[PDB]
């Protein structure tokens, strides 16, 4: 994957070019968010199951179809599916923020995903919203400065699904 | 008509008349008379028809002629005769057609708006069809009755 | 009351609710749109369990008590419209919903 | 054999339009030789008029 | 547009009268001629290629200059075109046939035909003999009977385009 | 879409035999059902706007949070939708009583149909309940035999739909 | 199928049937058994069919089978008279259907571009199909005669 | 794969509804119909080996070219796959009729059937036609109720085929 | 699309209740900007052209790879629909501005755009390179106080690109 | 699309490199050989329907089960369909002669065609081989170098496919 | 190209070439020799061409280069003779094309839009590329160089 240390590192390497000012000013705004970063990491590390769950209710609180029999998560086995894909979007768009790239989440995500959901039946409007709730619920735990860092990453994940 | 339904469709994609076309027309013209018999006995009896469904009509919606409704008024339950009379003999014409092509044509298209315009209720012209189809449907026999109660439950579909 | 019943009177609470809530819903959005399409198929779905003319007075009524406490002659004017659609469009589905 | 001027009216028979389609009826256009068989076609299909065709060039 | 009932019920629908009796008869004379108009029909549904063919070769013949150069029929384009200007007009008299009012005729074969033919030179009089050449061929397939009943079509046809 | 007769045409075309013994005996037994089938469409067409009145009180009385804020049909304009929805139901159920297939179904209402309400954000199971209710009304309309014919293409569509 | 006509004409309106066409449909129905016997009457006789019309076909054309002629040789008068019979199921289907439809999905659409790829005289199928027509008409009756002739007379004029 | 009981189960599931009393009908119905399935079902599985004989031997009889070089039965090999694929056929289509429902076709026979003998090389029509021998084959052996049953899943792998 | 105002308004109809406190204060927060924004709409309506020339200049500054052959940008057709993607990035920015919601950014731009640039081959990094150029010059045209307004919407378009 | 010529000056644009030895040294090869090339086109262009009679002759004979009933030939419409695709073959393989280049080959034939016959059921196997038939009968009538040129193209269409 | 134009021509209407446009191609084949000598000639007087061309543009309009103007500076003088360069070897490739196809699609298509974001003279474009064709007209005989002559024209009115 990429981030963004090593997505500076390989413009300069396919320039063949040499760490200029401009370079260096990048790598200074990485190493000035880094703390930050690794703070929401942490935090988000330690409540990911609340996020989880706090999200999955209230998804299923504003859409209560899913649930009730005939709806996409009406089963234990399609509601711990459900849990599953929010578990996955959760950790790599923590894995997004700390890197501070979105190149893992391209590859390991949204790359097949919405053929994967567009065959299964799944509802894509849906997984947007449980997106957007995860990214509203974890914006309180994580703090507005962090909030607002996960924010865009939770932002890529709902626009490549969409 | 039956006829110039057939003819429309073959010059639509330029040919003449399929087999199955030239079928439903000879069921429309070897069904001819009887056709006419029933134009007989609902044009003979036109009177009993329209003044037995404004009567059921009315005591149906006593609102329609109490005051502040669209009937009220001598001059406009004269028109609510008229309309129904129409309306009858649309279905006659039809009848002959042997297609609702002269319903349709004559008063069905742009109804729904010369009623916004009338404030007419289209529940009314539901029920003054109905009430004449139950009269027609009476005084015709069943073989006959179904086919011309179709066209009144036509009718009816289109104002609904 | 009695005759309705709790279900057609839960009906009414919440419609007579539903159109102050779309008045001041067009009164933010700068367009009395909504409440004009909500109710231009209202009549038609009313009229079995309900009375036309019993909403009218309601939707009078209701303007009258929010024009009172306005106090101030555009504003009264505005919300007058407001309700004026309101009116107008039961009034216009006297035939069939368009 | 190069163009016809044709003026026609087409009226509605199948419904009533809110828009204008003024010049949608009435009109007058230019049509090439080898499309003006259908282009009558089409107009007497839909139930037009032709008022008057006369030869362009 | 309209056959011989929806020609009576128009006529019977402008005054705002029910239909009388005279209706009635009209109508059954229409209906008694149905079957013989559908079989006509059908035996021009079969021969048309063969009427075609022989209305041509007789109207070719008679007239030689048309086939010739310096003729109103001579080229493969323009004579493919007469050939198909007479084969619309044979299926629209049949057209007519069954419906039994000449109003077809007007509103999709005349409806600017005059003046089509009048622009582009078209001769009325070798129109007329050609119109003649089929009525008289036809109407010996069709029977006497339906002879004399395409007849008034035929020489609508020729009487509209004169 | 294809009828009953088309579907035993198909299946002895694709063969390339002629129909046999077994297949004259099908298009026998659906030419006997013609009459009931052609009296239970007119049946229907008389009360649509009907039975389309009793299956939405019915669907909204025994889902009353489809009509409360929230719900799917919570608006005028949604209720509108809803009940064209269930005219395009009752029409396109009414069309393969009357063929004798379900093919129209599949063809012209089920293709598609989820993933469009998955857009849409249209409750799946609601509307199967919508139609479940259309058919207990409609059976009573249309007596006994007309019924099983055609509550088997409403199990067709809420199968579909399921 | 006259069925499938009405079914998606109405469809297209997006209305439901007219009495027109539920009345198209009763006639249809009604006529269920006389097709049933006619397409049975053909399907039992489709050997003898074909072998009298072959030779009919050869007698009248035997350019088609002489040397350098395109049905020359036994595997391709075989396959000339697969040919036949492929249409004379294609006329049983068309019986049962009760309309042209089948003919024409099954051996009318590409029916020119097809036998120019295979060098087959169109005149000489249009002889083939007018000497179907002349035999099996010959076991029909009367009223049945008429009936196969025009879906005989149709395949004819799409070949010709 | 899916039964009728599971058929039922599912689409009383998806409702969300208990049982009533048209599910417990069409269970019986099916119970009612479960000893003529049990026969045929033992029958099929007493005589399989001599139905793909008879019916292979009637494909290769009226297809000689099949088995002669250039075909796509010449070999032992892709003899003994064709007799295979014949055998798969027939197991198939008595597991259908025994479950009552065409789900386990489509489920685990006909998905990408087409592709897999398109890259091949097999003949679709041929193979179709091994699968009518087999009926003929088959419905002798298991009587005329039976032989009706079985005809509507060999119908359907035909279809689904062409 | 939608704005502050629908959002508010459909976050408390589908609750079905009054305006709260929070609400009052969303709407007075959209209205205290709206002049300020709507002068900044003006000045960016009036300067496009301009704002596009010191964006593309400062991007093809930094990048000067991009105009050089074998540069995404090389060709006057390439130049050309650069400068026209960047014009539809400012007009989409103005237009996000004044409604005050991102929705129409997601619906309008977002939606396909990573599928454009990956099949045309447009360097992702290089156009969020002009996007942050086109921000800082249209900051400087119009102000600081509305260069933030403008620079949430360009951020979001930024991070959906990246 | 793009040709030989098209193809270096492209190739050189991109380096930004103005013509060398090597360049012209191909621009005059394709210079040699299109009088060939045109020779070739103009003889296929008078024989590409004998072509594709002999191609489809020589298919259908060898796999008589594609136009049994059954099979994907199997109906006028789809043999029409067949003599189409094999009709388009020709002619695009003429242009790629012509052109020098499979450019268009890929753009106008290949690009989505594997998978339309994946969805269609087309045997591809069958089309390369009725692609190889035609590239024999081809050869034949335009002699040996013109055959050589015309296999190349024919076997990229064949490998295209794969 | 000449071949490109042809055969793209052709496929609009799903058609193989006609004998005119196969002429088209042989004549255009038979003349490859005289291109390629001429992007010969062109290519290998580069160096003096954009030289010879940026004097004589230069003392033609010396506002450009003069104090205010577009190419004043030593590296827009540069960027100035580096475009002339582009333009040069877009009309080498157009020679050996045959037709002005590369110099429409590289540096024709949106050249107005590149020169007006970039604040370039339109008419400063058209006067080098006069200059530049008077210069490379004078390196070709007559033949030659009234065939780049035209390429050139076509540059200038593109850029006008
Ligand atoms: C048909 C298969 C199926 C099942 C079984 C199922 C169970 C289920 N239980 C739920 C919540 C619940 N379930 C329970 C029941 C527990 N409370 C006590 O601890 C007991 C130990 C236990 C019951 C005996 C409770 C209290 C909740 C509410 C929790 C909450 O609202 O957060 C929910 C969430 C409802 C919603 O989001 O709207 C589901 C879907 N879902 C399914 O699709
Ligand atoms: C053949 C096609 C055709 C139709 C159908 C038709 C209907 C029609 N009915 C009218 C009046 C009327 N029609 C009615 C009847 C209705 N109001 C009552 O509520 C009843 C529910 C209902 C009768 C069952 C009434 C009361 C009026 C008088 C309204 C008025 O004049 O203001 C008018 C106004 C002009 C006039 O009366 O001369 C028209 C045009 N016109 C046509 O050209
Ligand atoms: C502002 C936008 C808006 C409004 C107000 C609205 C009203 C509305 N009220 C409804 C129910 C109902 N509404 C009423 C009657 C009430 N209705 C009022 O106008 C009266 C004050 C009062 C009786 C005097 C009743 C009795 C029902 C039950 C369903 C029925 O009438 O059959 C329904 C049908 C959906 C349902 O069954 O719940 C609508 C659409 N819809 C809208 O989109
Ligand atoms: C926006 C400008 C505009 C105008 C003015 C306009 C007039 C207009 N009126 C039309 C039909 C018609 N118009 C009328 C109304 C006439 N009959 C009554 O007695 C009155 C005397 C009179 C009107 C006051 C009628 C009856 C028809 C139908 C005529 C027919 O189709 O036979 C039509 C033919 C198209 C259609 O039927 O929809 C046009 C174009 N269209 C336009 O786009
Ligand atoms: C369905 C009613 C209808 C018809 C039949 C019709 C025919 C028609 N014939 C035309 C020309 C023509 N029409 C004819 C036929 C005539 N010239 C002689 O051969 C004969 C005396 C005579 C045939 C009986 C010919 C030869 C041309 C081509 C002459 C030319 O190029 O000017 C054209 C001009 C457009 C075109 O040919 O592409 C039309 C529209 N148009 C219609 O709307
Ligand atoms: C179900 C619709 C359908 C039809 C109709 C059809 C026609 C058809 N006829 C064929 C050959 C043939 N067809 C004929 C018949 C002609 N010979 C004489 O000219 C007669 C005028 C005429 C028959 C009356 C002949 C002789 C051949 C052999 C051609 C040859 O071997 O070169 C073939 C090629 C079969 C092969 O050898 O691979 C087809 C596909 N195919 C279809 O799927
Ligand atoms: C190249 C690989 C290959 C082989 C080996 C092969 C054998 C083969 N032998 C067959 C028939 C046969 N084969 C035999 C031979 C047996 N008779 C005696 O019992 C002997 C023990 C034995 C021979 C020494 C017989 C008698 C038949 C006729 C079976 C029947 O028609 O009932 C058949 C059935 C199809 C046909 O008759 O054309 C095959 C496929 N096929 C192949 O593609
Ligand atoms: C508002 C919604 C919208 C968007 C976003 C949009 C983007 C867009 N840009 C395109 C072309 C292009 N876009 C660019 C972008 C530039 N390449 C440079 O390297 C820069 C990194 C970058 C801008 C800073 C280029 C080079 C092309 C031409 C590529 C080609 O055609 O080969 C195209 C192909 C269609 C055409 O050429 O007209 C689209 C669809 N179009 C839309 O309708
Ligand atoms: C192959 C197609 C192609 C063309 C044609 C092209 C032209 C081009 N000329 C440029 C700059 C320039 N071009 C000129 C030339 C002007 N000076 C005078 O006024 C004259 C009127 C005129 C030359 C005759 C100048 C002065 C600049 C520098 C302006 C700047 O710094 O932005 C630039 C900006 C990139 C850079 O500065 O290196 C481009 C892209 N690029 C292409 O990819």
């Amino acid at each position: 994957m990429q981030d963004a240390i090593t997505s500076v590192i390989n413009t300069y390497d396919v320039q063949g070019k040499y760490f200029d000012t401009s370079a260096f000013d990048k790598l200074k705004a990485y190493y000035a968010t880094g703390e930050l970063r690794v703070r929401a990491a942490g935090t988000i590390s330690a409540n990911a199951a609340t996020i989880i769950k706090e999200a999955s209710a209230k998804l299923f609180s504003n859409q209560p179809d899913l649930v009730r029999p005939g709806g996409n998560a009406y089963t234990t086995r399609r509601y711990a599916a459900c849990v599953r894909d929010m578990d996955y979007f959760l950790r790599y768009a923590t894995y997004a923020m700390l890197a501070g790239d979105t190149s893992i989440l391209d590859e390991r995500v949204l790359n097949g995903l919405k053929e994967t959901y567009n065959s299964l039946g799944v509802p894509i409007s849906s997984t947007v919203q449980g997106i957007q709730a995860m990214k509203e619920v974890t914006g309180s735990l994580v703090g507005s400065g962090a909030a607002k860092e996960m924010g865009v990453y939770f932002d890529y994940l709902s626009s490549g699904l969409s | 008509s039956v006829v110039t339904k057939a003819i429309v469709s073959a010059d639509a994609e330029a040919r003449y008349l399929s087999p199955g076309e030239l079928d439903r027309i000879r069921g429309f013209v070897s069904s001819g008379e009887r056709r006419l018999r029933v134009a007989q006995t609902l044009t003979e009896s036109r009177e009993r028809i329209i003044k037995q469904a404004g009567d059921q009509l009315f005591q149906k919606r006593p609102d329609l002629v109490s005051p502040g409704g669209n009937a009220y008024g001598a001059e406009r339950t004269a028109s609510c005769l008229r309309d129904l009379d129409y309306y009858l003999r649309l279905v006659t014409f039809g009848i002959v057609a042997g297609d609702v092509t002269p319903i349709e044509e004559i008063g069905v298209i742009g109804v729904k708006e010369m009623y916004r315009n009338l404030e007419v209720p289209l529940p009314g012209m539901v029920e003054a069809v109905k009430a004449m189809k139950s009269v027609a449907t009476g005084l015709l026999s069943g073989d006959d009755s179904a086919e011309v109660g179709y066209y009144f439950d036509y009718l009816a579909g289109a104002l609904a | 009351i009695a005759v309705y019943g709790p279900e057609r009177m839960q009906k009414s609470l919440r419609d007579l609710d539903w159109f102050l809530r779309y008045v001041n819903y067009s009164l933010v959005a700068g367009d009395s749109n909504m409440i004009l399409l909500n109710c231009l198929g209202l009549r038609e779905i009313l009229e079995k369990a309900c009375s036309i003319d019993a909403t009218i007075v309601a939707v009078q009524e209701m303007r009258r008590a929010a024009t009172g406490y306005l106090k101030s002659n555009d504003d009264k004017e505005l919300v007058g419209s407001y309700f004026d659609v309101i009116i107008r469009s039961l009034n216009a589905d006297k035939s069939d919903t368009p | 054999t190069r163009l016809f001027k044709v003026t026609a009216l087409i009226p509605s028979y199948k419904k009533v339009r809110g828009g204008r389609e003024l010049q949608n009826t009435y009109f007058t256009k230019l049509v090439e030789y080898d499309r003006w068989f259908a282009e009558q076609q089409r107009i007497q299909k839909q139930g037009g008029k032709i008022l008057s065709v006369k030869m362009v060039a």
